[PDB]
């Protein structure tokens, strides 16, 4: 019992630790990801704009 | 029947061990390597008991030094009869046992306990003919209490027709290590009820009450209390290690001592204390060792009933005046001595002195009184197991909180056993 409990932590923490660590790896990567498709969303805006003013000429 | 195996286990049971063979290897006439020279042949006549014979004439002890973890043991060998003991009987680990019952008795010394069985089998095997088991311990730490408890268990599987007796050190908040004691001792009580032939009860709160109050040492070391011990212990193995015409075993012994089987420990008492000149007299003798103050269980013998008493005299005396003392105290005291065990004090005299005094007397007494000292333990296990205290590092190890309740109850049921007696 002393032994089961033992490596009961051990297995417990080793698999809260690489949930979190990956979750967080999700959320970063899903942050960042937003953060560019923004910025790349102003590129698209910037190609109407320089349309705009070949279309109008 | 001659031959006793001795087994020393942790700290305090190394101490006080270690002191025993210190003062019976005096009495013995055995010098620190372990050659003889003594005078009288009544020093070697029963020295089989406790020694084995080796080559060249020396006489080595028949004990085995267990322990944890090495300190107290490297402490024996350095120490002034550290040079006696026999190599192979050093049988120890290196972790420990952190005060915890848990880990004597089941995971730390689990691992060691096969290798000092060992041990036990190679000095059992030479003995003509082993009449039983003695073990120093305190119930209070973690080895003495939970390992000496496993081993008393395990000799018991093995040797299940040899006597084990023991002198067993109980904890006290006046000379407390560790708050967790009471489960310590709590948890070993229960096995000893089970396993014993004899516990004598040193309480430390009796040793140091001895030194404080009646010795007037104003701050005691366990030296100090350990000096009283091994002079209690060099008096109850007396008529064992010498004649005088007593044909007796620890047998024999046990089986005039103890009227119930779980109602076997004792109250061990010494008199004069030391720490003299005028030598006392035989009166002076039998109302000291009968008097409260020189017990070592801190009980009133008062508040109990005699069940069986035994006292052993040395010196030259008039065993004459002794038979008149012993007859005076019970003659005039008999509402403490049961009646329905006829003629229940005993006792025997030994011409040879111990070591400083003139002459001396030492008290074995199962009383009904020592329900206080199971009693006093019970509280203060019970002061900290309702609200589960400390329990963390006992379920750490494996144990459940249903041994500890196992534990209290049965201990509790001793309390009441020892009850029905006093009052019957
Ligand atoms: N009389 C006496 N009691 C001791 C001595 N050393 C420790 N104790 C007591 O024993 C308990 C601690 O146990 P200890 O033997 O140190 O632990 P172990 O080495 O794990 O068995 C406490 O209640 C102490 O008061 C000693 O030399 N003499
Ligand atoms: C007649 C007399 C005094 C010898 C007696 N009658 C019943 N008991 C004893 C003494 C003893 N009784 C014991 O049980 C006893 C126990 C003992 C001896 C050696 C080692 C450990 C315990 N030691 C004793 O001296
Ligand atoms: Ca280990
Ligand atoms: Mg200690």
């Amino acid at each position: 019992k002393a032994i089961e409990e033992n490596n009961n932590f051990i297995k417990m923490a080793k698999e809260k630790l690489a949930q979190k660590m990956e979750s967080n790896k999700e959320n970063r990567e899903a942050h960042l990801a937003a953060m560019l498709e923004r910025l790349q969303e102003k590129d698209k805006h910037a190609e109407e704009v320089r349309k705009n003013k070949e279309l109008k000429e | 029947m001659r031959e006793i195996v001795h087994i020393q286990a942790g700290q305090c049971g190394n101490q006080i061990g270690a002191k025993f063979w210190e003062v019976i290897s005096d009495e013995h006439g055995i010098d620190p390597t372990g050659s003889y020279h003594g005078d009288s042949d009544l020093q070697l006549e029963r020295i089989n008991v406790y020694y084995n014979e080796a080559t060249g004439n020396k006489y080595v002890p028949r004990a085995i030094l267990v322990d944890l973890e090495p300190g107290t043991m490297d402490s024996v060998r350095s120490g002034p009869f550290g040079q006696i003991f026999r190599p192979d009987n050093f049988v120890f680990g290196q972790s420990g046992a952190g005060n915890n019952w848990a880990k004597g008795h089941y995971t730390e010394g689990a691992e060691l306990v096969d290798s000092v069985l060992d041990v036990v089998r190679k000095e059992s095997e030479s003995c003509d003919c082993l009449q039983g088991f003695q073990l120093t311990h305190s119930l209070g730490g973690g080895t003495g209490s939970g390992m000496g408890t496993l081993l008393i268990s395990k000799i018991r599987e093995e040797y299940p027709d040899r006597i084990m007796n023991t002198f067993s050190v109980m904890p006290s908040p006046k000379v407390s290590d560790t708050v967790v004691e009471p489960y310590n001792a709590t948890l070993s009580v229960h096995q000893l009820v089970e396993n014993t032939d004899e516990t004598y009860c040193i309480d430390n709160e009796a040793l140091y009450d001895i030194c404080f109050r009646t010795l007037k040492l104003t701050t005691p070391t366990y030296g100090d209390l350990n000096h009283l011990v091994s002079a209690t212990m060099s008096g109850v193995t007396t008529c064992l290690r010498f004649p005088g015409q007593l044909n007796a075993d620890l047998r024999k012994l046990a089986v005039n001592m103890v009227p119930f089987p779980r109602l076997h420990f004792f109250m061990p008492g010494f008199a004069p204390l030391t720490s003299q000149y005028r030598a006392l007299t035989v009166p002076e003798l039998t109302q000291q060792m009968f008097d409260s103050k020189n017990m070592m269980a801190a009980c009133d013998p008062r508040h109990g009933r005699y069940l069986t008493v035994a006292a052993i005299f040395r010196g030259r005396m008039s065993m004459k005046e002794v038979d008149e003392q012993m007859l005076n105290v019970q003659n005039k005291n008999s509402s403490y001595f049961v009646e329905w065990i006829p003629n229940n004090v005993k006792t025997a005299v030994c011409d040879i002195p111990p070591r400083g005094l003139k002459m001396s007397a030492t008290f074995i007494g199962n009383s009904t009184a020592i329900q206080e000292l199971f009693k006093r333990i019970s509280e203060q296990f019970t002061a900290m197991f309702r609200r589960k205290a400390f329990l963390h590092w006992y379920t750490g190890e494996g144990m459940d909180e249903m041994e500890f309740t196992e534990a209290e109850s049965n201990m509790n049921d001793l309390v009441s056993e020892y009850q029905q007696y006093q009052d019957a």
